[PDB]
Parts: structure tokens; sequence; C-alpha cells
């Protein structure tokens, strides 16, 4: 109450900072002509 | 309806000539309409029934007959590509400028499906190119959405 | 392939393998399927 | 098509003008992905 906020607020809070993000890849397929470098993107990793 | 005007609907429909001219030889109507307002001639330029289309004019079907919603057979014809229904049509007396209960004219329908032949049989007939229907689309309106790059030329 | 060889890289050497095949084995070779992507060590743009 | 999909209306402008998708895209019929490369004796293919 002191900070406005609610357990709806904190429940999306968690979904959104708890969260494991597929990000595609550098140099992902389709590639372009000429591409020399393949690798994953890592975003967001569940919390541990 | 009544007896003999069910049996000339479906037999236009289902493209049956000789059977369309035993029925009008037999003094069914021309102009029977279902419940959705089509008489024969709507039906048969629906299906392309060029022949139908011929026998059901000469025997004095109304050529500017409107459905329900205000549609012609010239919009039913121009819609799905059947140009030498449209020609037929056209000949003999079809409005070129109808427009149904939404403004929709021949040529926005022509236009909208791509039919360039069609369209420019519709001009040659009198279609105003700036006609509108009830969003305030003309044919050309039409023609840049769709991307026709042709047709848009055609229509100035 | 070394790691994060892509997908191009990795079609030059199997487009040498089935040249290979097809040339200095002529007599013995029908066909080549070359499969870029995948291994039997995993997939990936550096395998196939 | 992919003609229709190309004139999905994004948005319209203050100036009434339209952004339809194919102003932000290129659209074509293509694969659900592309991490392999199958090659029959050097030619595109496919399989079972």
């Amino acid at each position: 109450n002191k900070f406005q906020l609610t357990p709806v607020d904190v429940i999306t809070a968690i979904k959104a900072q708890n969260a494991q993000v597929a990000a595609g890849q550098l140099g992902g397929t389709p590639p372009v002509k000429g591409q020399q470098l393949n690798a994953s993107i890592i975003a967001q990793t569940r919390l541990t | 309806g009544s007896d003999l005007g069910k049996k000339l609907l479906e037999a236009a429909r289902a493209g049956r000539d000789d059977e369309v001219r035993i029925l009008m030889a037999n003094g069914a109507d021309v102009n029977a309409a279902d419940v959705v307002g089509w008489t024969p001639l709507h039906l048969a330029a629906y299906w392309g029934h060029l022949e139908i289309v011929e026998v059901l004019l000469k025997n004095g079907a109304d050529v500017n007959a409107y459905d329900t919603l205000g549609s012609t057979p010239l919009h039913l014809a121009a819609h799905f590509g059947h140009l030498e229904i449209v020609e037929v049509l056209l000949k003999n007396g079809a409005d070129v400028n109808a427009k149904d209960d939404n403004g929709i004219t021949p040529l926005h329908l022509a236009a909208n499906r791509g039919h360039l032949e069609i369209v420019e049989v519709l001009l040659k007939y009198g279609a105003d190119v700036n006609a509108q229907d009830k969003f305030g689309k003309t044919a050309f309106d039409i023609s840049i959405n769709n991307g026709n790059e042709d047709l848009a030329e055609i229509l100035q | 392939l070394p790691a994060g060889a892509t997908q191009e890289r990795t079609q030059k050497v199997l487009n040498e393998v089935t040249h290979y095949y097809l040339t200095k084995e002529k007599n013995n070779v029908e066909s080549v399927f070359a499969f870029n992507g995948f291994g039997f060590a995993g997939r990936g743009q550096n395998t196939g | 098509s992919t003609e229709e999909f190309g004139k999905i209306l994004l948005k319209v402008n203050q100036d009434g003008s339209r952004v339809l998708l194919r102003d932000v895209a290129k659209i074509e019929l293509g694969g659900e992905n592309y991490d392999i490369i199958a090659e029959f004796n050097g030619q595109p293919a496919s399989g079972l």
C-alpha cells in the first residue's frame, strides 16, 4: 500500500522479470550472403 | 414465386439450355425471383451460362433486375470475370452505372478482381470512373489498394 | 566445421565432398544426398 | 495470397494516408524454417 501496489503488480513483475526469452540468432537462417558469424542470442533467463 | 417460375430458376442455375427454352415456350416468367431476389438472369450471370443469358434476354428478361441488396446481373458478371456476358448485358441495355445498397458499381467489382478487359468494356459503355461507394472509394482507389498497376493506369 | 561457422561455409565443404564422389568415384557413386544443418553429433549451421 | 497479406491495413496516418503491411515488409511463400539445406547431386531437393 505504501507504494500504491497490489499482488496483481507483483505477479505481473514476476512473469515479466522471471522469464526465459527466445531471442533468435546472429547470422540466423535464412542468412545474408557472406555472413561469417552464427551465434545464439541470449536474453532474459529464469531467476535462480 | 409459383409453378414454372421455380423450374426456370433451377434451370438457369444448372445451365440447362434446352430446358430453359422449353420453359420459355410454356409461359414461364422470365423475371421469376427467389427469396434473395435473384432472377434467372442473375443466376446465369453468376454461373457464367452465356447462352442462357442470351435466351433469357431474347425472351424479355429484365436486364436491370436487382436483388434485395440492389445488385444486378451486370454486377455479378463483371465481378466474376464473365466478359462475353458483360458485353451481351450492356448490348441489351444494362445500366452500366447501377449501384447496389452499398454504392458499389459493376466497375468497382470488375476492378476489385482485376478483370482488365471487363473494365475497358464498361468504360466504353459509359461507366462513371469517379463513382464512389458508401466509403468514398473509386475503382482507382481500389486499383492502387490492390497494387494493380495496369488497372491503375487505365483508370487515369 | 569450427565454432560459429555459418551455413554458407558448411555448404562449400559439402559441395567439395559432393564434387569428389561424383568425380573421383563416378564409377561407383550414383548420388550424393547432402544435408547442410544436421550431423550425427548434433544440429547446427556448422554441421552436415 | 501474398497480395491479400500485403494489403493488410496497419495504420491510417494523420493526413489520412494508409500504411499497408507491404509498406513495412516483404511477403512471400517460403518455408517454415531454414536451418537445413538439402541437395541431391547438388540440386535443391526435398524427400520422404
